[PDB]
This record gives C-alpha cells, structure tokens and sequence, in this order.
C-alpha cells in the first residue's frame, strides 16, 4: 500500500484532496457549544397551587401525579419538591441514551390522563412538562435605571415584546422570562365589603359574570329562510380590557338605588402574577430572560445573532431600560476555540523548526507540514460523520492526539532521509525501503493504539460519555494519522524529497549545523556507549525499574481524584438563608449587604450583582436568596489575588459576620451537573408509613451517628428546609351550620382573601394575561386580621371569622420531598480527607441500617451512577492489556517480545504523576486522557526500537546486543524531535492563567512531564527490556 | 432577643441536652420567644423533651408563659402526650386551667387527642372538667362528639 | 366555539405559536383562525425529517401552551399530527 502509492502520487493527492474537501465542508456544517450533552435524560412536572401549604400541594397534586408515573420507559428514579409556595416539582430522570423526547412525551401523556384527578384551580393553573437541561447559553437582565418602572412593569414588557423575537431568533431553542407578564389585581378591603354585605364570593362570581366570552350565532345562519339576502356573525358580549372597565363591574344595586362597583370595595392595578420573587440588579428593579441554545446549533452564531436582535429593538425602549449580559458562555467558548487553532498552528511551527535543525533540509520541512492538517481536516469530518460538536471536549481531545498525529509525519519522513544518508539511495527507492521498514509496526501501531483509547468509550452514565468525547476524538485522529501515513507521506517522501549521498551527515557543514551535525553525531555515540554498559549489567536497572513502578504506586494513591476542575467563569453565586419565618423584607436586607460588599469592598472585580430574593439551591421561600455576582473581564483582573477562588473565601468570611443569617458564596462547577467526586447524595426513605415526624427523627440519628466519624464522613448535610411554626385555624362546623354560614363560602373567603385566586383570563393590549383576586395586604398579615373578615350566612347577616374559627400555633413542613413514591430527606456529603466515596458511602450505607425500622435508604444522583458505573475501569483496562498483547504478539509473531514493549508504559506515567502532584493538581479527567496519549506515544517508540532490534536479529543476522544497540542508534533521532516538537508543543497550556487556565493547566502539565519520564527513561529502559526478556526466552 | 437566647431556643427545640446545659452554665435566656411567643419551654415541651424541661424549669423558666395565641407549655405538652412533661409542669407550678384565647383549655386538648392517662393528672392537679370553650364545649362534650367510651366515663 | 377570527387568534393562536419555536428542522409556520372559532396551525419541516418524531416534538412544545389557552378551547381538544393538505381523491355518494 505505500508502496503502490509511492508510484501513485497523484492518486495519493486526490485522496488527500478529498479528505481536505470533506474536513473543510464538515468545519462549517458542525455545531459548536461549550459542552455536550453529558447528564441523562431528565424530565419535570411542575405545577402550582396558588395560596397552598406543602401538605396541601403534596397530598392533593404530587402524590397523584407521581401515582400515575406508570408504564413510561426506561425511568431509572423519580424525585419531588412539595414546598409552602404552592409549588409542586417531580423530576423523572431516564437511563443515559434515552430520547429525551419520546421520555418526554410519554411522561405528558400520563401526566394528561392523571389531570381530572387533581384540584380545579390546579388544572385551572396547568402543568408544565419540560426537559431537565442547567444549561443556559446566556441570561438578558432588563432593568430600569431611572426608577419609573417596577419590576413588574420591565417583565411585562419584555413579554410582550421583547421575549418572541428572542425566540424566534436562529439557533435559539428555550427562552424563559425572569418575572412574570402582568395580572389584572383586584386588591379586596375587607372593610368595604362589609358594609354592603359582600364576601370575595361575590366579588368572583361578579368577574366571571362580567368578564367572559359569550358565544351568539349568526344572522342568517344555515339552514336559513331561503330569499335571506344577509349572512353575519353575531358577535357578544367580550373580555374585558383595561382596569377601568373591571372596575365598572357591578356587584349590587342598593335599595335607595345606589350602586357598588368592584373599585368600592377594591384597589384595582395592573400587577404581577405573583411576588413571591424580587429581582434587584446592582440594587435596581429587574427582568430577564433565561436563554438556552437549541439543538446542533452554533453557541456563537446564536450568541451574536440574540445581540443583533436586542439592538434592533433598543430604538423602542421607554425611558431608563437597558440591556446588560450577566451570563454569557459565548465569550468563554471563544476563548477556547481561539486557543485550540493557536495550540495547533503553533505545533506546526514547532515542528518545521524541529524538521529543519536536525534535518537541515526545506523539501522535506514541508512533508509534516502538509501531512498534519489534512489528518486534522479529515479528523474534522469523521467528527461530524458521528455528529459531534465542536466542544470544549472534543478540542482538548485534538491537543492530547496533535502528538500522535506530529509523531507519525516525523517518524516515516526522518526514516527515508535516515536511509539515503546511511546507504546513498535515490529518494524513491529509498521510501520504498523506508517504508518497508516501518509498515508493520504502523498498523501494529494502530491497533495498539485503538487498544487503548476505544476501551474509555465504554464507561457508563455521566463520566462515560466525557470519556467517550475524548476516546472517539482521538480514535479518528490516529487511524487518519496512520492511514495518511500510509498512502500520503510515502507518496510526498518518494516525489518531494532532495537526495543525499552516502556517509555525508553533514558533518562536514558550515556553522551552526556543521557544529549541531557533529555535537548531535556524537551525542549520539555517548548515548550508544551508555546503553551498551546498561546492558553488560542489566540487574541493576531491574531493580531502579521495580522502584518507579512503586513510586508510580505509591504516587496514584496520594493524588485526589476530581472530575473536571473548577475554573473563573466570570461569574459565581452566593447564598443566603435566614432562619424560619424570617420576612422577605429581612432577605432584602441581607441581599442589599451582600451587594454592598461585592460593589465596595470589590469595586475591582464586580461589574454587576444580580440579586434574587425567595429562591434559592436548598428551597423556595420568604427567607431565602441567591445572588449572581458577575465579573469584569479577566484582561481587567489579574492575578491570583483577583480570581474566582479567591473572592469566594474572601466573601465567605466577610458574610460570616451577617449576624442572623447564613450567608457564604461559591464558584459554579464546570459542567453544571455532577457535584463532587468524593461527594455523595443520600435518599433516607419512609418504607412503611411512619410520616414525617419519624424521618426527621430517624434522619436527626443518621446525621447524628455520622458526625461521630468525621474521619469518613465529611459535612454530611439535610438538603431540605427545617419545620417551621405554621398558624392552624379549625372551621367549626357545627356553629357555623347554626349560624347559616357556609362551609364554601367560609373557606373560599379565606383562601381567595388570604393566598389570592386565579379567577379568570382578560385581554391587554392584544394579550391575555390573567386576573387575580386577594386582599389588600394591610388585612392579610397578622392573625389579628383573620376575624375582620366576614362571610355572609344564608339569613343575609354578616358573620366575622372569629365566631366559628379557633387558632393554634403548630410545627409542619415547608419542604417535603419524595423519592420513588414514598417521603423521603435527601442527604449530602462527602469522603472525609484522603478517603474514597465507596468507602464513604459504604459507611453511610452501614450506619443506615441501624435506623428505626420502617426506614430505608437509596443512593441517587451521582451516587446512582457510581454504585453502577465505576467498576469498569478495571474491567475495561484488562480487555486493553490482553488485546494490546493479543496485537503485539500478531505484529512481532512471539507470545514473548510483547512484554518488551508493554513493561515502557510507567516510564510515561511517572513523570506526570510527579508533575500534577508538583503544582498541586489532581487525577482529573484531562489528566487521564493525557495519561494516555503519553503512554500511546512511548509504546509506538518502544514499538519501534524492538521492532528494527528484532528485525536486525531476524534478516542481517546480528547478535543481541548488536541489533538493540543498532536500532537504540537509529531510533534515537525521530525520538528526539518528537518529544523536543510536544514539550514545547504543550508549554503554552502549562503556564497559562485565567481565561480557561484550569482546563490547559490539567491536560498539559501532565503530558509534559509524562513526555519528559517517557524520553529519558525509554531510550535506556527500553534496550534493556528487549534484552532482559530475549534472555529469559 | 440575645445571641444565647435565640441559640437555646434552637437548642430546646431539637433537645441538644448538653448544649442547654452549657448555655444554661453562661446565663442563657429563658424567656427567649420566637416570632409566635413560644419560649424555650414551649419548646421542650410540643417536642417531647423531658430532661431539657426539667433543667429549665430549675433555671427560673416562666411555667404560665404564653404563646402571641395564649397558650402555655401544659397545652402543648397535654395534647401532643407527654406525661412525664405535663407532670412535672404541673409538679413546678402550672395553671392546670389555662385558657388559650379560643377558651381551651389543657384538658379540653388531652380529651381531643384522648391521651386519657394526661386526662387523669390533669384532674387529678383539679382541671375544672365544666370549664368550656368560645364554641361552649367541655372536655366531656369533645369525649362524646369523638366517641372515646372509655374517656367519657372518667369525665362522667 | 363562538368567538370571532380576532379573539381566537389573541387567545389561542398566538399562545401556541409564541410557544412553538426551537424545534428541530423547521422550516416555515402558517396559521389561520376563522370566525366559526377554528385555529390551524402548519409546521414544515425539511425534507427527510422523520415525521413521527416532529409530531412528538410539537406534541411537547403544545404542552406549554395548553393551560394559557382558554379553559373552553381545552374542554374541545386540540389535536396534533401529520397532515397533509391534497385530496388524493374525492369518493361521490349519490341516490339513484
Ligand atoms: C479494536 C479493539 C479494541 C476494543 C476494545 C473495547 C472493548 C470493550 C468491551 C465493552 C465492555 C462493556 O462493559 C460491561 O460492563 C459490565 C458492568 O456491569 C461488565 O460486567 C462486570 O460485572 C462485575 C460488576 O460488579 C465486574 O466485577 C466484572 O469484572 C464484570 O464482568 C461487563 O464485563 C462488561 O462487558
Ligand atoms: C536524555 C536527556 C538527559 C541526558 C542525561 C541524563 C542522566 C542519565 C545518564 C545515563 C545513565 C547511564 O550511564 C551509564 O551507566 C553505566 C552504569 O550502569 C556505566 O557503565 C559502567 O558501570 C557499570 C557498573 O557500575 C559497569 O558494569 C559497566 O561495565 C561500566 O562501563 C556507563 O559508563 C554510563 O555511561
Ligand atoms: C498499554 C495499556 C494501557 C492501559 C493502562 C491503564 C490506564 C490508566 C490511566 C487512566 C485511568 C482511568 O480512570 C480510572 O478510573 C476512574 C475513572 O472514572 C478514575 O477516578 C474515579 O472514577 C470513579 C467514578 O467517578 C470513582 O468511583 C473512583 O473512585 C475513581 O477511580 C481513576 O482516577 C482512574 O484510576
């Protein structure tokens, strides 16, 4: 094959040609986005019930809805949120590969038939069925600078205009609004209501009398008087418009003939659906929108496409509204695209400089040169052949494989130029042998090599399919690589290259490389000296050997596995979280501080603080807040002292002198998703109907029991809200049946009053927005008020609540989760220092059982995927072992020589074991990877020396020591220039700071000094491993 | 109202024994009230936590103290049916005929709730077993309504 | 049932539709809503998207939209599915 290519170099240009074509066209039609999808398929119910306790939300809607989960496919685990908002969430998550949208629709198809099952005014609200994605492409905050508009005011406005141009926009596939459109409020006084004997029935029944679409007919209709000359729509009575007429509405006429409108009892506003949340931007009113890119689109395309929008808009705006960006990926995606055509131009440079200082030579300079983009073009289109993203991912993966891919270039092309300076060929016939030489191997190689990356793509759940961006990426990569050098280079080499002479190694030169050419050539004999006194005393390199594989040991226990590592992401939280029945005012008073903090103690680093108020990571609520702190450019804030990591802490401490509150903040993770490697996530669970006063109790002793370990178990935490006093107000039935006061009109007032009521739909400005009754907040906060509310009994008197209520103060929950059908209290934690998660878990798992009876336990999240998916990494590595034997027995035609080779891979590992453990790094992913292709490159060099040794042997019948002594000779030059073209190569990703730092920091420093180990250690271990086991055998 | 205040009255609450002890050491408030009124007593009491209430009632704890809708620790011990904590209570000082401000009293609770053995003390510390409600029930009536043969016969 | 063009497509046609984008190969969306109270909305997708998969895809955005609607335009149903728009053929029953 090369050599029918090395006659066909034309032939060999098309096929280049080509797989340039198909690379460039699969560049352009190939999505981009930072990460792919990695979590599995998750879907949430969400519903709410308007003026509901979490009892009443659970008992009424979670319970049946979760009881009509069946029949769906492919559910791994089903978890809900019942809380004192009136909101219900039920997340079903489905097994990794999954159609989102079949698991999808048959979760809407059950959730439909469940619906005639659950209360009026909650099919009345709806249920919303979407895809669990954390992912958002960016975040629009709206907000108004000259204080004439309400946060209510900027959300209705950017609903109604703003939010459907955004969505319509290319490549934008979610959009969600940061408030809500406005709602028709009638604000109800309870007083007024009184004295013309009225209750918030009335005032309802009156709405929806007066509020309504009335169907007519037509005149004319079929079937008609024949001779009827006119057809028309006859057309009614229409929803109502505006404030003005919704307070025209008529509730009683008087005797003396007076009238009482809905004004004469109510305050009338255009308002919000609810408010439970306020939004402060840098202490100003907000909106926004939660924008997510859609599928293989192009995060940048969008990005600039969602921007180009908003300008054209901006014409339009009233006073004081601004568009700000406090969440962008776009940028951040950039950075690394940027980074990655840089890493692999520079690549290039580094090796035509390397190509032409050892070989002094530009026709061949140029062989590598063409060679290695057309294998990355080509590795470009087989991307897309399996519909890959350009991702952070699969980039990286390109980085790790750009070794492999220089390797093979400069291996086939210095070999042909080795062979004409040794023998005086002509260029053709000297490829011809060349590539004779190293045919084998290249195949060989190439199974070898398949060997080790195909197995990683067969890790499970979340961790498999990261792995998997990686193995497929760099599995395409190498087999062009090798494929290219098979057909292309021996084609280039044959017709490209200037011949030499025999015996002239140029060391009969000029200046810098007459001295190179003679300080290399005898560098090259010291090396040769130096091998042959290893070898006349080989035990005692056995034993160094024996002692870097337990170093190596010894090393990979010490060193802290992560799973991606954290990076200033130009944005991180806070939360906040004052204790039960704190206020919302109080949260606002806490939120304002943490602002003022981040606004004057870091006028530096904070460009802007967005402040949400009554959400928050652990529930909803009156007294809970997240804050989104964004930072100025990472150009504008240099250094350590400047970084996410350390504002964080800096924070954390200040807000520890918030007198009562909980307040800390925290960087967000790299992917979104999953949490903590040494972290765990707990399901205690109620097996047998104990309720909720027995699982706190049997929870309260589990984390009790656990903090009696804190050299296993580490801040194992409720994920949960805590019981809450709430104010029971019992309806006597009796005196109110004797009274003449209903049961529903009694309750219909308390409800409507107290937690409002949805009652119908109205049109605004060619919307339809929704209309709420409740009271006028001033008699609806203390439970003084509760008795100045009267309903009116069947006999036409007025009845105030105090005469058929009584009221208690008692302990319930705000925040009752559920996990596969029963009640169940999520737990948190992780492995103590130095501890493994199963290890942590197993105590978890241990401690568990001795709980009260009727008390269970599952593990979920992260934890699910763990205790089913981590076990293959053995498993998965023997099937490398044995094939990657297997190969090597097939390529050497020996069950014996195999080991010479195998035994090269912990001189690759050392190094980078040392490396990462040096800076303080981690046994990250990026890490692993790198591991990898360090051990892929000095098998492929081992693979090589053994082979022209053994080769040697076999055809120009040398001895043992001659042959390692002759191929060590020939094989120390490409060897040389590889590593010296990818140390350097790399060096730029060692060093970086900020700006996706994190990320090059951990695939780079461990290839480099993995790359430094794999090039000292083999071109010594290397000889003596071929010998060793020649002797044995 | 303190530092220590607000800290015991967690402490109460989910009966951290020695943490009460140790703040109890350092002059903690007894008379801390949440938001509703409910001292570290109340507490103790509605979750059941013996040893706590008796330490606090050494401490000079208000026994008759009254939650923001007039209800004292005997309530809350009486009807969530904690014998030991209502006799001690009781044993330290209680008003055995507290009335919350809809008129009920710890009896009236107890019947509801038929913890019969609480009923008992509780007549045997002189409840008024006439005493009624702002509905005008007695512990009696509660009895018939909820149909407790066995409660009913001992109010007679 | 009843309502005009105007107030079919404010309360029903709009609100689906505003819900209706980012699907997956969509080229063009036509509606219409008449006097009788009758709203038809169209998606196209390109040639060669599985259509089963479209509809479903429909299916889950309608979803979102259901409750916004009126409570009657519910209570009627409202259904989705391939479609096509050309009679293949007309069948003609007459008496003779
Ligand atoms: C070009 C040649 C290169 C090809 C290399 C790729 C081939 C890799 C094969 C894919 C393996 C799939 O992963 C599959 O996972 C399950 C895990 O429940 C394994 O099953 C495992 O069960 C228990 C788990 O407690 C293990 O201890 C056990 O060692 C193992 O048998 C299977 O043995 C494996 O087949
Ligand atoms: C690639 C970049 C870095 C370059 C340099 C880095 C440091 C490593 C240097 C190479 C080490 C090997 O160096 C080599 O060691 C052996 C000993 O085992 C020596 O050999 C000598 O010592 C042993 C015993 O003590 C004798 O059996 C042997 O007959 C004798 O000649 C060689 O004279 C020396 O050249
Ligand atoms: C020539 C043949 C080549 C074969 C040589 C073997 C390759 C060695 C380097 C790659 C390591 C692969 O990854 C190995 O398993 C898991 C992968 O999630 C890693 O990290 C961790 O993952 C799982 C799940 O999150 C945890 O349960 C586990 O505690 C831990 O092992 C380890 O850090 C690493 O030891």
């Amino acid at each position: 094959m090369p050599n029918f290519f090395i006659d066909r170099p034309i032939f060999a240009w098309v096929i280049a040609i080509i797989i340039m074509l198909a690379g460039g066209l699969a560049i352009l039609k190939l999505p981009v986005a930072q990460y792919p999808t990695i979590a599995p398929p998750a879907v949430t119910i969400s519903a709410s019930y308007p003026g509901a306790d979490a009892k009443t939300v659970q008992d009424t809607v979670t319970q049946v809805i979760e009881q009509n989960m069946n029949g769906i496919d492919n559910l791994m685990y089903m978890s809900s949120n019942s809380d004192s908002t009136g909101t219900v969430q039920i997340t079903l998550t489905f097994e990794s590969g999954t159609d989102a949208d079949i698991a999808q629709v048959q979760v809407q198809n059950k959730l439909q038939l469940a619906m005639p099952l659950l209360p009026q005014e909650v099919q009345q609200q709806g249920v919303s069925v979407e895809k669990s994605s954390s992912s958002f492409l960016m975040v629009v905050g709206v907000i108004n600078t000259d204080g004439t508009m309400t946060q209510e005011d900027i959300s209705d406005y950017v609903a109604a205009n703003m939010k459907d141009a955004i969505s319509r926009t290319s490549g934008v596939g979610d959009v969600q609004l940061f408030g809500s459109q406005y709602a028709m409020r009638i604000w109800m006084n309870p007083n007024e209501l009184n004295k013309f004997q009225l209750t918030p029935v009335d005032v309802i029944t009156a709405i929806k009398a007066q509020n309504a679409q009335v169907a007519a007919g037509q005149l004319g209709g079929t079937p008609p008087v024949k001779g009827q000359q006119l057809n028309a729509s006859i057309i009614a009575q229409t929803r109502l418009t505006s404030t003005e007429e919704f307070g025209k509405i008529l509730l009683k006429v008087n005797q003396d003939g007076s009238r009482v409108l809905l004004r004469d009892v109510a305050k009338i506003e255009l308002g919000g659906e609810n408010y439970d949340i306020i939004a402060e931007f840098n202490g100003q009113p907000a909106s926004g929108l939660g924008i997510k890119l859609a599928t293989g689109a192009n995060a940048l395309d969008t990005a600039a496409a969602i921007r180009a929008e908003l300008a054209k808009m901006e014409p339009f705006f009233p006073s004081g509204l601004k568009i700000v960006y406090p969440y962008d990926t776009t940028p951040f995606v950039k950075i690394s695209i940027h980074e990655v055509v840089k890493t692999l131009v520079e690549a290039i440079i580094l090796v035509f400089l390397v190509m032409y200082l050892f070989l002094q030579n530009f026709r061949a300079t140029l062989i590598p040169t063409i060679a290695v983009p057309v294998v990355l073009l080509g590795t470009f289109a087989v991307l897309a052949a399996f519909g890959f993203s350009i991702n952070t991912l699969t980039m990286f993966g390109m980085v790790l494989a750009i070794g492999l891919l220089v390797d093979d270039a400069i291996v086939v092309v210095e070999n042909v130029e080795r062979v004409m300076a040794e023998e005086g060929l002509p260029p053709k016939e000297a490829t011809r042998k060349s590539m004779g030489q190293i045919q084998g191997a290249l195949v060989g190689i190439a199974m070898v090599l398949s060997a080790v990356f195909v197995p990683m793509a067969f890790f499970g759940g979340s961790t498999g399919a990261i792995y998997r961006q990686f193995s497929i990426t760099i599995v395409s990569a190498m087999a062009l690589s090798v494929l290219v050098a098979l057909i292309l280079t021996p084609a280039l080499c044959a017709t490209m290259l200037k011949p030499i002479a025999k015996g002239d190694h140029g060391e009969g030169k000029k200046g810098f490389f007459g001295w190179f050419n003679r300080m290399f050539e005898k560098s090259t004999h010291h090396y040769t000296d130096s091998v042959g006194g290893i070898l006349r005393s080989t035990g005692r390199y056995l034993v160094l050997y024996l002692i870097i594989v337990v170093g190596m040991a010894y090393l990979f226990v010490r060193l802290p596995s992560s799973f991606l590592p954290d990076e200033d992401q130009g944005v991180f939280m806070t939360m906040v979280q004052l204790p039960a029945g704190a206020t919302q005012e109080r949260t606002q008073k806490v939120l304002n501080e943490v602002t003022h903090y981040y606004l004057t103690k870091e006028k530096n680093n904070v460009e802007s603080v967005f402040a949400v108020n009554g959400f928050n990571f652990a529930g909803r609520g009156q007294n809970t807040g997240i804050a989104f702190v964004s930072l100025k450019d990472w150009a504008d804030r240099p250094g350590e002292e400047n970084k996410v990591e350390a504002i964080t802490m800096r924070a954390t401490r200040a807000f520890s002198q918030i007198k009562d509150a909980m307040v800390f903040a925290f960087n967000l993770p790299a992917i979104v998703e999953l949490g903590t490697a040494t972290g765990f996530d707990f399901e205690l669970i109620d097996q047998a109907g104990l309720g909720h006063e027995k699982l706190t109790q049997a929870r309260n002793q589990l984390l009790a029991e656990a903090a009696k370990h804190p050299d296993m178990l580490t801040s194992v935490r409720p994920n949960g809200l805590e019981d809450t006093p709430q104010f029971k107000i019992d309806i006597d039935q009796e005196k109110a049946q004797a009274l003449g006061v209903s049961i529903n009109d009694i309750n219909t007032t308390l409800g409507a009053a107290w937690g409002g009521s949805y009652v119908n739909d109205f049109i605004d400005r060619g919307r339809v927005k929704k209309v709420y009754v409740m009271s006028e907040a001033k008699y609806r906060m203390l439970p003084d008020d509760i008795g100045d509310w009267y309903v009116r009994a069947a006999d036409g008197q007025m009845v105030p609540f105090s005469a058929f209520s009584s009221s208690r103060w008692e302990y319930g929950s705000p925040r009752l989760e559920r996990y596969n059908g029963l009640p169940s209290m999520e737990i948190l934690g992780q492995a103590a220092p130095g501890k493994s998660t199963g290890e942590a878990m197993e105590l978890m798992e241990q401690l568990a059982s001795k709980l009260p009876t009727g008390v269970g336990y599952d593990w979920t999240g992260m934890s699910y995927q763990e205790r089913l998916s981590g076990n293959q990494a053995p498993s998965l590595y023997a099937i490398s072992l044995i094939v990657v034997f297997l190969c090597l027995a097939a390529l050497y035609e020996s069950w014996s020589i195999p080991f010479s080779v195998m035994l090269v891979v912990p001189l690759g590992v050392i190094g980078a074991l040392l490396a990462a453990t040096f800076r303080g790094l981690t046994n990250d992913v990026y890490f692993q990877v790198g591991l990898l292709t360090t051990i892929g490159l000095s098998a492929k060099n081992a693979i090589l020396i053994v082979e022209f040794a053994k080769d040697l042997m076999d055809k120009e019948g040398k001895g043992l020591i001659e042959a390692t002594l002759d191929a060590v000779r020939m094989r120390l030059r490409p060897i040389l220039m590889t590593s010296l073209a990818f140390i350097l190569g790399v060096m730029p990703l060692v060093i970086s700071t900020g700006a996706g730092s994190g990320a090059q920091n951990a695939v780079g420093t461990g290839v480099m000094g993995g790359m430094v180990t794999a090039t000292v250690l083999a071109i010594f271990f290397v000889p003596v491993f071929f010998v060793v086991v020649r002797r044995r055998f | 109202g303190s530092d220590l205040g607000k800290k015991l009255l967690e402490a109460a609450r989910a009966g951290r024994d020695d943490e009460v002890r140790i703040l109890m050491a350092n002059g903690a408030d007894v008379n801390a009230a949440d938001v509703v009124g409910w001292t570290p007593l109340h507490l103790a009491a509605y979750w059941g936590h013996l040893e706590i209430v008796e330490v606090l009632l050494k401490n000079g704890a208000d026994v008759n103290a009254y939650d923001t809708l007039g209800s004292t620790p005997l309530h809350l011990a009486a009807h969530f049916g904690h014998l030991e904590i209502v006799e001690v209570l009781l044993k330290n000082g209680a008003d055995v005929n507290a009335k919350d401000d809809n008129g009920i009293t710890p009896l009236h609770l107890a019947a509801n709730r038929g913890h019969l053995e609480i009923v008992e003390v509780l007549l045997k510390y002189g409840a008024d077993v006439n005493a009624q409600d702002k509905f005008g029930k007695t512990a009696f009536d509660i009895s018939i309504n909820n149909g407790n043969e066995d409660l009913a016969e001992i109010l007679q």
